[PDB]
RNA sequence: CAGUCCGCGGAGAAGCCAUACCGGAAGGAGUGGUGGAGCCGACUGAAGUGCGGAUGCCGGCAUGAGUAACGAUAAAAGAAG
RNA sequence: CUCCCAGUGACCGAUAGCGCAUAGUACCGUGAGGGAAAGGUGAAAAGAACCCCGGGAGGGGAGUGAAAGAGAACCUGAAACCGUGGACUUACAAGCAGUCAUGGCACCUUAUGCGUGUUAUGGCGUGCCUAUUGAAGCAUGAGCCGGCGACUUAGACCUGACGU
């Protein structure tokens, strides 16, 4: 029994094909460099999936320290003053959230500052 | 000696290359001894007149 | 304000292309003929008749014949209105390309494409606006 | 306003529909009570060991997997490429607590 | 998730260079064109302030530097080497040199380029921008 | 039976290897190496040094018994 | 491809084309659009059975590009058809 | 044994199968000799009267026909590749072409969402294979898409695992 590729190979091109359709020139159109394009994309996802945490990290330690100093209290200063009392135990992203309602901000910047005394 | 070209020229630069070979409409003008249209500075293609009738047809 | 299928919709609709002309198999590179054809697109088929008598290609000759057709059957076949008529539509794609060998010096053949031309060109009425 | 701390509950001041991580409680039943770490209830900030005298109930909506994701892996001239499959398993809930 | 804000503000400052060391205050200004000093709403976004220097020409270099300081720049030419102006005679167009400092640390990127327009160096004790009404700020950091 | 329900003893027929066919199983080489004699066959069994050589001692026939214990 | 079931089909099969759905992957479904005559699913058996590469082969189509040239430097011009 | 005949096939079905769906022709060679592509209206020709633009060629109507979304460059008609139109965009930009994130615009038929298309800016980021101590390499291969294309068969063989 003869069994020719037939079908089989255009399915499987068109399925990369179809993954590859933001891109720029023949990583667009040709299977190739479709296919080829995207070996790079999964080591640059499998990447950022866990880079992004660092990211997301930084711009929440980043916006805390403005606050910090708006307030003439810095970030290493201010989160030791909000560890230094044990009952402080939220995320940096809610310390931002905080940085976003000044109010409550300065009022964590004040238990904060009467705990490195 | 020989020089070739190294890469294939890709669609788009070569579109951009391309950008230059518009072709430029002729500036028609109607022929006042007749109906149709002229070139300007020539005699009337349809009616034959610079300004009595010029070319024979 | 639809059929059953597509097996009644073949039989009463019988699909009409309104404005419609082509030339096939133009013996010229199209790439040649959509200078001009570019030229007349979108305009008075008036100044189509008018702008491809004086642009000076060959090209021009096979796409002055087939816009006559356009605003014949745009005229004869489909009531429109002759000073409505324009230019909603022209494009030229390839048809198919006869090959030759070319020799060439110290022994080589060459191959050499002599494209042929499917012009196309759809007039309508500027009722449009 | 606030939200819920990822690590597995535990929010400050809100009220809304959230999605989170699965909760081994099924159905609607959980009526979850969770403690909080910050309110801005009245305006009135509070945070601390004061938060943990207050706490707010949510009811369980529904269980869910979440939107598909491929996990793919690649080594250059080594051959080796990897790919496989993965949706996360959550709990939403709607929140109503003091 | 998070909080994220249009760029609806735009705000000018006054910077005092006199007395300061360069430097010292170049790190200031761009700290504040970055936008360091309110929550740095974005990487994505310039929200920092507009900032106007004045008596840039006041400015002072702490060590010897005032000489034997260089500043080398290249015109693409051969010969065209370090053009090295180097000195206090760069105190002949004393604006750019602070422009040079903060530029120095001001990102490369497109932004980068882009938020140095709103460095606005006056060597004079006078400046233009009286119609932005520029808000004092003083150059000891704390 | 329907013959429709047959099957063989599990384990009692297993698949081939398909050597050959690509990364996830088996790929560029086959089994084979990189070079060397794993090419397309022939040599047999010998060290291709020396053969393991050892003197003869010599003789052609016998006739056994049948057993019966 | 084969054997045996289950079936489907001119109110329309395979094939082709989009698709945000589905499994851990190879993959597989839903719906829509061509198409117009055969075909899916399950169990088993056998294979010419899975391609990006071999300056691989047959084929079509690109780039160079409207580029080099139009094959002796014995020139051609007007009328009229 | 099989030029030839019949029958049959877990044999092929137009790059397969004989080289040939016919042809040892075309073509190549002074010669001995080498040596191709192959195909498909439709049920039936009913194979398009007649009219229109054009010398034509080609096309639009009308009719025939179930279908002309079949019309003789006549089954389907994938990809490269060439175009036409529309969304979003682009003319202080440095760039393995992507990856995550945020915003702007568009849209809503597995689809109002942990949405689809696009996009600006930020961060991040040395094509592939091979051969290698070591590859983004300025080491090899490769224009691009398709399709052919490589671990097989044999035997009263030897050896092992599993099963009866
Ligand atoms: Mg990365
Ligand atoms: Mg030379
Ligand atoms: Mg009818
Ligand atoms: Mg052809
Ligand atoms: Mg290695
Ligand atoms: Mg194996
Ligand atoms: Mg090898
Ligand atoms: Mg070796
Ligand atoms: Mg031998
Ligand atoms: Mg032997
Ligand atoms: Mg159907
Ligand atoms: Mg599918
Ligand atoms: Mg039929
Ligand atoms: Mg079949
Ligand atoms: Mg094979
Ligand atoms: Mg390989
Ligand atoms: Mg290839
Ligand atoms: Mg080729
Ligand atoms: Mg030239
Ligand atoms: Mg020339
Ligand atoms: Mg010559
Ligand atoms: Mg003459
Ligand atoms: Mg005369
Ligand atoms: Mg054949
Ligand atoms: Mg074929
Ligand atoms: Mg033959
Ligand atoms: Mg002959
Ligand atoms: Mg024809
Ligand atoms: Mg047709
Ligand atoms: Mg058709
Ligand atoms: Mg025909
Ligand atoms: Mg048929
Ligand atoms: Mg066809
Ligand atoms: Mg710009
Ligand atoms: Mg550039
Ligand atoms: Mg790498
Ligand atoms: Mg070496
Ligand atoms: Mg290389
Ligand atoms: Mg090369
Ligand atoms: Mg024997
Ligand atoms: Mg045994």
């Amino acid at each position: 029994p003869r069994a020719k590729t037939g079908i089989v190979r255009r399915r499987r091109h068109k399925k990369v094909l179809k993954r590859a359709k933001g891109f720029w020139g023949s990583r667009s159109k040709q299977y190739r460099n479709a296919f080829q394009t995207l070996l790079n994309a999964a080591t640059y996802e499998y990447r950022d999936r866990r880079n992004k945490k660092r990211d997301f990290r930084r711009l929440w330690i980043q916006r805390i320290n403005a606050g910090a100093r708006l307030h003439g209290m810095n970030y290493s200063t201010f989160i030791n003053g909000l560890k230094r009392a044990n009952i402080d135990l939220n995320r940096k992203v809610l310390a931002d959230i905080a940085a976003r309602e000044p109010e409550a901000f300065k009022a964590l910047v004040d238990a904060s500052r009467n705990a490195r005394q | 000696k020989h020089p070739v070209p190294k890469k294939k020229t890709s669609k788009s630069k070569r579109d951009m290359r391309r950008s230059h070979h518009a072709l430029t409409a002729p500036n028609l003008t109607e022929c006042p001894q007749c109906h149709g249209k002229k070139l300007s500075h020539h005699i009337c293609p349809n009616c034959g007149y610079y300004d009595g009738r010029q070319v024979l047809a | 304000q639809t059929f059953r299928n597509k097996k009644q919709r073949k039989q009463q609709v019988k699909l009409r292309k309104p404005g419609f002309a082509v030339a096939k198999y133009v013996r010229m590179s199209p790439r040649k003929v959509r200078l001009v054809v570019d030229v007349i697109r979108g305009k008075s088929v008036q100044d189509a008749e008018d702008l491809l008598r004086f642009i000076p290609r060959s090209a021009s000759e096979p796409v002055a014949k087939v816009l006559n057709s356009a605003k014949a059957n745009a005229l004869h076949n489909d009531e429109m209105l002759e000073d409505r008529l324009f230019v909603k539509e022209a494009y030229v794609d390839a048809g198919p390309t006869l090959k030759r060998l070319i020799p060439r010096a110290r022994g080589s053949a060459n191959i050499i494409k002599k494209r042929t031309s499917h012009i196309t060109i759809i007039v309508a009425e500027k009722g449009n606006k | 306003m606030f939200a819920i701390i990822q690590t597995g509950g535990k929010q400050a001041r809100v009220s809304e529909g959230d999605v989170i991580r699965v909760e081994s409680l099924q159905g609607e039943a959980g009526d979850k009570v969770e403690l909080k770490a910050l309110f801005v209830g009245g305006e009135q900030t509070v945070f601390g060991e004061d938060a943990g005298k207050y706490t707010v109930q949510a009811e369980v909506v529904e269980h869910g997997r979440g939107k598909k994701i491929y996990i793919r892996k690649y080594k250059s001239g080594v051959q080796y490429r990897r790919r496989t499959g993965h949706r996360q398993n959550f709990t939403a809930i709607k929140i109503l607590g003091i | 998730k998070t909080y994220i804000p249009k760029n609806d503000e735009q705000n000018w400052v006054v910077v005092d260079a006199s007395g300061v060391p360069l430097g010292r205050l170049a790190t200031l200004i761009a700290s504040r064109i970055r936008g360091k000093h309110r929550p740095d709403f974005t990487p994505n976004m310039i929200q920092g302030d507009f900032v106007v220097v004045i008596n840039a020409a006041q400015v002072a270099l702490t060590g010897k530097k005032l000489d034997d300081k260089v500043y080398t720049r290249y015109t693409g030419y051969q010969g065209g080497l370090k053009t090295e102006t180097a000195r206090e005679a760069l105190s002949k167009h004393p604006e750019r040199v602070i422009e040079h400092a903060v530029f120095g640390m001001l990102p490369k990127g497109r932004q980068g380029r882009a938020m140095h327009t709103r460095l606005k160096v006056y060597a004079g004790e006078t400046h233009p921008h009286s119609a932005q009404k520029p808000q004092v700020l003083k150059t000891q950091p704390l | 039976m329907k013959l429709h329900d047959l099957k063989p003893t599990p384990g009692s027929r297993k698949d081939r290897k398909r050597v050959g066919r690509g990364p996830g199983g088996t790929d560029k080489t086959a089994g084979r190496g990189h070079k060397g004699q794993k090419s397309r066959s022939g040599a047999g069994k010998g060290a291709f040094f020396e053969g393991g050589r050892s003197r003869l001692i010599a003789r052609l026939p016998k006739r056994g018994f049948n057993n019966v214990g």
